[PDB]
């Protein structure tokens, strides 16, 4: 994916909605957050 | 649904040590802390785009068809009389 | 003119206030007390809602 | 103060210290003064403060009208009444007859619809007793009261704790707001939330976090913030730490491993206790009082007639 | 309610006009007991029908708001065990209180994330259990932490108290002897067999199952 893009060197940066933690911080080198979140779950009603 | 659990951002990957990296972080935090994300979130995001009629619709129906044939019934009776 | 011995079925059905025609009351007196007692029924029935629910 | 930082900032700077753990936001010119750890508490700065049914109806009641018309053609004084009677054995009021057999039977029928409507209305009064609601005075920092107090009818005041990054924010964005809240610069949290008690201030401008936590552990649950909070500048806590300094890349990751497996949600549970009556009628009073204005309003139309 | 009250004078003022309508309309106390007989159960009849309405939409709020009344705002005298923050942050209203030196204050000691509760306790631990239900009996406590069988027995006994939901800390009761001694082996299995069969089943009975 875009992860792998950005490590074998198509792609010099990803802007786009992706989430901080431990795997990805591990390897490549996150900025400060531009928008806080958690998860939720959706049902039809 | 109510529950918000594994709380985290979003943030702009780039690569290992690079010569773009605290200019990005510092301009995020420059653009947070005026009315930037506020302008963004109102144009894409925060833009937002009893009834007594569930339990009786039926009911109703059914109170004008037993009307009708109260009133066939009045026609009848009329014609027999 | 027979709320004599009628008197009974008249309180009655206004304990249960069902608008049930028993009799027209003339009294004053009567009619104050049965304004008070069709409140307590009403409280009464309000109370057994409550129980049931 | 003139090229000099004082607190924990200052022990930072000037290496008689290498990371400062309490409470402490981020923002530009520490960042550019220090190196901030990842953020592992959201705080921003927020606010504390102390028609066709009876259209229906209508159209159903003239056709039982038309229907006693048709009733008293066919087979006494019910012509113009008939509204008048079933709508008063509508409430079961026994005002001081029904006689015909088809009349008897369309007042039975709607006798049965009006106790199932009153049903429907006592379910009604329940969900509304269930719901409950709260009154929020201030949208957001840039509200219309808070536009300008002189200007709106009563000079309303509202202050925060100066020498913070909060003032600093409010300085940088809006000059005229700090202008007018100088005079209020109440210190302290504690000391600060008496005056709001006792009425001499009015609205609280501080931290979310300190702000949540106040209003959870408060007798009586009197103050209540606006809305969900964080409404400007929403950013985090931070583990300060010297320019540079080796710590860096090993905290951020100790930091991201204790979010990623509910270790924080555990320490936001054991040490911060978020929480959430009387007969009140205002609105219906309110409505009872319009339409009796109405209804004596049109009884004086037709006193001339 | 003062809210009755008010719908008195609203119900008077009513009548009031009503009866002026009445005498400008083209006798007396036939109007009054109308009123009488209206407010509790032709151009003044609709204000009277309206009236009647209104009265019944009160009537009907009165009652959803009774019931409200006596259903949802139930002031909670118990705790719900130790898992109240109020007895966690404790102050002078909740006197929680146990029998000084006996298991409850090693168990409380023991722990230190007790701590304030162990501090709290100390200036009101009680010599006897006899003496603390009497006092709580007395209304000088608020809550009182002890075995569950003899708690469930006084409640039965005496029916003015009544005990909480959490149970924790559970154990069992035994016979205490000297280190290693003869009497032990015989002794722990006549217990378990006196529990096989039906001899503790008898003693409940006869001494704790039994209600008063
Ligand atoms: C990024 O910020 C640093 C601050 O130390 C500054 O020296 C540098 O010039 C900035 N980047 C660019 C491309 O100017
Ligand atoms: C702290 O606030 C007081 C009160 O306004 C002020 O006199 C003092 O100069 C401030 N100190 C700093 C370091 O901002
Ligand atoms: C009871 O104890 C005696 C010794 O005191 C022993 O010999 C005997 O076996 C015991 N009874 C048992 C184990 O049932
Ligand atoms: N924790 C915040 C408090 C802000 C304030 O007190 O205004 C800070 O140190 O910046």
């Amino acid at each position: 994916g875009m992860m792998g893009e950005l490590l074998s060197g198509q792609a010099d940066m990803i802007v786009a909605p992706l989430t901080i933690n431990n795997e990805r911080a591990q390897y490549i080198e996150f900025s400060k957050p531009f928008k806080y979140q958690g998860l939720t779950i959706l049902v039809k009603k | 649904t109510g529950e918000l659990f594994f709380r985290s951002g979003f943030g702009i990957g780039m690569r290992k040590d690079s010569p773009w990296k605290q200019n990005v972080s510092l301009s995020i935090l420059k653009s947070h802390e005026n009315g930037f994300m506020e302008d963004l979130d109102k144009t894409w995001v925060r833009y937002q785009e009893t009834l007594t009629f569930e339990n009786m619709a039926g009911v109703f129906m059914l109170v004008a068809g037993g009307i009708v044939a109260g009133i066939f019934l009045i026609f009848i009776e009329i014609a027999y009389k | 003119s027979f709320t004599i011995g009628k008197a009974i079925w008249l309180l009655w059905g206004l304990v249960f206030n069902n608008s049930v025609p028993v009799q027209n009351p003339k009294g004053t007196t009567s009619k104050i007390m049965v304004s008070v007692w069709a409140f307590f029924a009403v409280i009464f029935l309000a109370s057994y809602t409550a129980n049931l629910a | 103060v003139n090229n000099v930082w004082n607190g924990m900032i200052g022990e930072v700077v000037y290496q008689r210290a290498v990371m400062a753990v309490g409470s402490l936001t981020i923002n530009e010119e520490r960042s550019e003064v220090v190196d901030f750890s990842v953020p592992f508490v959201e705080t921003g700065i927020s606010v504390m403060v102390s028609a066709s049914v009876w259209v229906m109806m209508f159209v159903m009641l003239l056709i039982v009208s038309a229907i006693a018309v048709f009733v008293f053609e066919y087979f006494s004084f019910t012509i113009g009444k008939a509204i008048w009677l079933l709508w008063g054995l509508v409430f079961n009021n026994s005002v001081p007859n029904p006689k015909g057999t088809t009349s008897k039977i369309m007042v039975s029928v709607w006798a049965f619809f009006a106790v199932i409507f009153l049903a429907s209305y006592t379910a009604n009064l329940a969900a509304f007793m269930i719901q409950e609601e709260f009154v929020d005075q201030v949208t957001g920092l840039s509200d219309k009261k808070f536009q300008r107090p002189h200007d709106y009818s009563p000079p309303f005041r509202f202050g925060t704790v100066p020498n913070g990054s909060t003032e600093r924010n409010i300085r940088n964005n809006y000059p005229y707001m700090h202008q007018y809240m100088t005079r209020f610069n109440q210190r302290g949290v504690e000391d600060a939330l008496v005056s709001l008690k006792t009425g001499k201030l009015d609205a609280f401008i501080y931290d979310a976090a300190v702000l949540n936590y106040k209003a959870g552990r408060d007798e009586g649950c009197k103050l209540v913030t606006i809305g969900s909070g964080y409404i400007f500048a929403t950013t985090g806590y931070g583990i300060a730490l010297q320019k540079g300094s080796p710590w860096k890349r090993q905290i951020d990751l100790a930091l991201l491993q204790f979010v990623g497996d509910g270790e924080m949600e555990e320490l936001e549970t054991l040490w911060l206790t978020g929480i959430c009556s009387s007969q009140l009628d205002i609105d219906n009073m309110a409505g009872v009082f319009y339409m009796l204005a109405a209804a004596m309003a049109l009884s004086l139309i037709t006193f001339i007639w | 309610s003062t809210l009755w009250l008010l719908v008195g004078l609203s119900v008077h003022v009513v009548a009031v006009m009503l009866y002026l309508l009445d005498r400008f309309s083209p006798t007396l106390s036939s109007a009054m007991w109308f009123s009488w007989g209206v407010l509790l159960n032709f151009s003044a009849r609709i204000l009277g029908m309206v009236w009647a309405g209104f009265a019944m939409i009160i009537v009907a709020s009165y009652t959803a708001n009774l019931a409200a009344f006596l259903v949802l705002d139930r002031p909670e005298e118990r705790i719900t065990g130790i898992n109240d923050p109020r007895l966690r942050n404790p102050s002078d209203k909740f006197i929680y209180a146990t029998v000084k030196q006996s298991s409850v204050d090693i168990y409380f000691r023991r722990q230190v994330e007790l701590s304030t509760m162990y501090r709290h306790m100390e200036k009101h631990n009680y010599e006897s259990a006899a003496e603390a239900i009497q006092a709580v009996r007395d209304n000088k406590l608020h809550a009182f932490i002890w075995d569950s069988a003899v708690l469930e027995f006084e409640a039965s006994q005496k029916c003015d108290l009544v005990t909480t939901g959490e149970l924790f800390f559970r154990s069992g009761f035994g016979i205490g002897m000297r280190k290693d001694s003869p009497w032990k082996q015989n002794v722990s299995l006549s217990i378990l067999k006196s529990h096989e069969n039906g001899f503790m089943e008898d003693l409940d009975k006869t001494w704790v199952r039994y209600q008063e």
